[PDB]
């Protein structure tokens, strides 16, 4: 029901600059997100839950951050550049509503 | 740490029905819920329902209301989903996860070509 | 010697590592909790507030609660301190709620969502309905009828004997209070301690829990919970859901399933205020867990909480009566 | 030094392990109950709670109740420490019962039968019936009269003397409470202490037993008994049927026998309500004994219990009335 | 030791230096200010009155405000030592100003000008308007109601329930006051002390300060200010309008600036009394600053001072209430 | 009045299988149930009271449980398989009613 979408699907060419992936969904979520990573078709699991924390599972370098409606996940030094889907998903009301971005 | 063991392979006859099945042995089965959910072209990742193994109650999505029906079996610590009125549209890989989606399965990548 | 800051006649390093009552020879006296001795008797394990002299808030004491140095007539439930013991009064009439919104969706979504478009309005005023006062709580009213003579109101009894003899807003207007003497086993009311003096306390200091599991009848029982914001209210052990239910309700879990006269716990289901769903919502995203049945022990309790917990099985209304169930049910 | 942790005058120790009053010379002091010289007097061996200053709850202690520091008009029966002190006050008419179910089946079922189909209602409110106010009880009411002024209504006695001068729902509105002095013999009558507020005390820590052996007349008698689930009623001594029926009714066995005034005790009917019914028959079930008229020396008994004792030959309704009997008694 | 000569519980030079309280393991106990271990856990530095008992003048102390050992219906705005915890009471009703000056000209005139042809009549009586008791304050009132019985009128809270059930010149008659017992948790109402003895201190040792950026309600606090006058107002500590708003209307800066839900401290307008613009205009000219948003750190409050802060988005009346606001936001 | 049955009423030949001899009431028994050992023609004497507990004067080897309806007797290790018959007992109402059973 609460439809999510994202500021930038598709992120341009740019060497040494501020990356942020963000969120925008149909209402308010009261920091219920939750961010996915995944390497080539395996290792598909969550890092961030509650928009805040981490899985206790994965390194720091993680972290995002956010407050209201719109919600950035930040990378402070990025290491590689693949194909790689991401995903986005909410948790404030059923049904359980994903995402999508292209980092790493 | 948590890995899903599956067949290597299955062989079936055209346009028969096939059931996919996911091993639970990562943790206790009976005390966290299953999710389900299926990654579809030109519509993302759409949520299918989940099952409570205890008691059996599950929610369905709207999609989903009778599309497939969950269930599972406590003798061999496994739940299983029943797809009706199988078509092509319903070509789609599905990953089963465990509660808050922490956990996620090996699914099969089908290819015809 | 012990601190014993509260003054409550339970030492307070007892109060917080845990307590208990046992008997050697006709004579009662505390011990600490000491595992494979205590256990094996059925001896409950008894945690309180160290900084306060009653940590319901009630006018009982923990020490009074726990001893049995209390007045015979408060209600079993209430002799844990973590329990309140407070009055409830009433009036083919029976309990009601003040309203409800839960029932429109899904019996089963309480285990995959919890809130949101589900709540249920809580008003601590006492309410009834109809198509002979009744004490359904676990203290005594003893010289004050209330507003909707020296024989009182016993819980879990009528004001007139059986044998003796749409809406009923009734108001909150109790006695006295029977405090127990210190100084020998009698039992006097005092005159200028009043219960409305008392109940306030009780309503901000604890969670208000409901249940109907026996007899489809609404009990109201609250459990002192810790406030983060008052500092005093901190002083509180740490309750989690489950403990709570065990301690008010009766229910006990032999092999850590919670079960209630055979009852399973998942066969009920709980419902949460506006507030109430916002806090479990938070703690069940903090925990990675949507489902809150099987979390149900690391679930903590805070002040200014309501929790309504009905059975699936029976369909429910506005005024929260099981007017109807399913037909399986109904037909056997 | 004694610890004496109740306060009721009377060392712990001797309260737990048996004390007696004797006289040397004229004067009286506490001894702990050594055989061979106590009980050739006649002296009756006394049991008393250590934690509780009355063990009874009655307003009376246990030192007042056996020394004799007590208000004269308090009845011989209820000077045992474990026997209740309080009034009962009621108006052909005679003493009634709230209900009975027993006097379907045959009168000797009881022998080898224990509750099931037979039971009986009991109602701690005051009833009579018909076809001058008595006080049946073992404590006197000084300044207040009942619901259905300085002379008192003593136990065994009409509120207007003989020479002077269809349910009657008598309400339990008694006077003041007569308080024995510590420091002289005067006796005074507290207005603030009522007999509103203890009445409900004693009704929860003692066992009610009903006995009609004289002259067909209820004679409603209380026994503290231990309840298990409080810790404070643990601390009173062991109480058994054939014991309290001892002391309270004036049962007296001279060769292992229960008598009173010639009568055998298996002349008697025994009848519980559902509750007692239950603990009764799991204690005999537990002790390997279906008949229970011989294993009342080894029958505990607890709080909350309600017993009522009956004659054979004497055909019952359902008010207890001894309306009629067999042919030969009657005959002869 | 410690001097405490206001004799409060509190030692004075904990009073002055700033104290906060912290619980160990759920005991709680008081200690000094200590930067780099009590700023990270959120704990607030308290700063009182040394030789006063309440620094407020109300009727709770220091350490009931602090410790928690209050009446649990208190509002925690309230349990600031320098804020005062005093009942409001009123009656489309909706609260109401005596007189309001500012309007005239234009909204953004208080960045560059303070006071002068600006100001607002205040009165501490209570006023309302038409076209249901309502506690808007910090206190409860208990036994008495207004003019313009044992249940109490919580703050925030309706006299009657909500399922329950031009100008209204309230007076301020309230009730009693239930202060906390020290010996034990219990909560007593004593009979001599009143409100109305109470509320004339508050409102001679407080700056009062008035607020409408929640639901567009005026909420009535009073901050304790020092008066340079009286010798004893001036132990109190010193209070800038910054604090004051933190404190009270709970203001919160992540970078410096003062935010209320979102919304910044420059999108509010600032009103001020005769003696308080005089006051204020004399402090921005010693400071050389006729800005007074950007100084809020720097400016004193004073006894006998009043502070009207309204939205400024919203269009007022004489009466202040948004009656209209701008195009742009009505439509969006 | 309370007829007394038993699930199972002959023991089919189960060489190191789990045992249990149940007992189904008419109505629901407040567990007073007893059972009755007897060898050949001989020796008839009881073993269990109230469900639970031994008669004192018997080996711990005999264990009964059970609660409401249905309560069952196991054996731990069984040393001999010879014709006896076994008897069910309640206890709750008038007439005493008995069951039936083989085993050992
Ligand atoms: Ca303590
Ligand atoms: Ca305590
Ligand atoms: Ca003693
Ligand atoms: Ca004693
Ligand atoms: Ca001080
Ligand atoms: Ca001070």
């Amino acid at each position: 029901a609460a439809a999510a979408a994202a500021a930038a699907a598709a992120a341009a060419a740019a060497a040494a600059a501020a990356a942020a992936i963000s969120c925008r969904a149909s209402q308010d979520i009261s920091n219920y997100l939750n961010w996915y990573a995944a390497a080539a078709a395996a290792a598909a699991a969550l890092l961030i839950y509650y928009t805040s924390r981490l899985h206790s599972e994965v390194p720091s370098r993680f972290s995002g951050s956010g407050s209201g409606t719109d919600y950035s996940l930040t990378i402070a030094a990025a290491a590689a550049a693949a194909a790689a889907a991401a995903f986005c998903q909410q948790g404030k009301t059923l049904p359980w509503t994903f995402g999508g971005g292209t980092k790493l | 740490a948590a890995a899903a063991a599956a067949a290597a392979a299955a062989a079936a006859a055209a346009a028969a029905a096939a059931a996919a099945a996911a091993k639970a042995s990562g943790y206790i089965f009976t005390n966290y819920n299953m999710h389900w959910v299926a990654a579809a072209a030109a519509a993302a990742a759409e949520w299918i329902g989940a099952i409570y193994p205890r008691t059996g109650d599950t929610s369905y999505n709207q999609k989903f209301k009778g599309k497939a029906t969950l269930t599972a079996d406590k003798s061999s610590s496994t739940a299983y989903a029943a797809a009706a009125a199988a078509a092509a549209a319903a070509a789609a890989a599905a990953a089963c996860a465990r509660d808050g989606f922490a956990y996620w399965a090996a699914a099969a990548a089908a290819a015809a070509a | 010697t012990v601190p014993d800051r509260d003054n409550d006649g339970i030492p307070d390093s007892l109060e917080v590592e845990g307590y208990t009552v046992d008997v050697k020879n006709k004579r009662t006296f505390l011990s600490p909790w000491i595992s494979n001795i205590h256990e094996k008797k059925g001896l409950t394990k008894y945690k309180s507030s160290p900084e306060k002299w009653s940590t319901a808030s009630d006018p009982y004491s923990d020490f009074e609660k726990v001893t049995g140095r209390i007045d015979k007539n408060v209600s079993p439930e209430a002799r844990h301190p973590l329990v309140a013991a407070y009055p409830i009064v009433h009036v083919s009439t029976s309990r009601t709620h003040t309203s409800e919104v839960h029932g429109n969706a899904e019996v089963h979504a309480s285990f995959f969502d919890i809130g949101g478009s589900v709540s249920a309005g809580f008003s601590n005023s006492n309410s009834s309905t109809v198509a002979r006062y009744v004490n359904t709580g676990t203290a005594p009213i003893y010289n004050v009828l209330p507003t909707t003579l020296s024989q009182i109101l016993a819980p879990n009894n009528y004001y007139p004997s059986k044998n003796l003899a749409l809406r009923l807003d009734t108001d909150q207007v109790y006695g006295n209070i029977a405090t127990y003497n210190f100084e020998n086993g009698r039992v006097r009311v005092d005159t200028g301690s009043n219960w409305s003096e008392v109940l306030p306390q009780i309503q901000e200091t604890t969670a208000r829990i409901i249940f109907n599991g026996k007899d489809l009848n609404l009990v109201e029982r609250r459990i002192a919970a810790v406030n983060p914001s008052d500092p005093l209210e901190t002083t509180k052990p740490d309750m989690t859901l489950k403990e709570a239910l065990k301690i008010a309700f009766g229910f006990n879990e032999p092999n850590g399933n919670l079960q209630y006269q055979g009852k399973d716990i998942t066969e009920f289901d709980f419902n949460f205020d506006q507030q109430t769903s916002q806090n479990i919502k938070n703690q069940l995203a903090e925990l990675n867990a949507t489902n809150i049945y099987t979390v149900l022990d690391k679930i903590k309790l805070n002040a200014k909480m309501n929790i309504l917990i009905r059975d699936k099985r029976f369909h429910y209304d506005r005024n929260n009566i099981a007017v109807g169930a399913d037909e399986s049910v109904v037909k056997e």
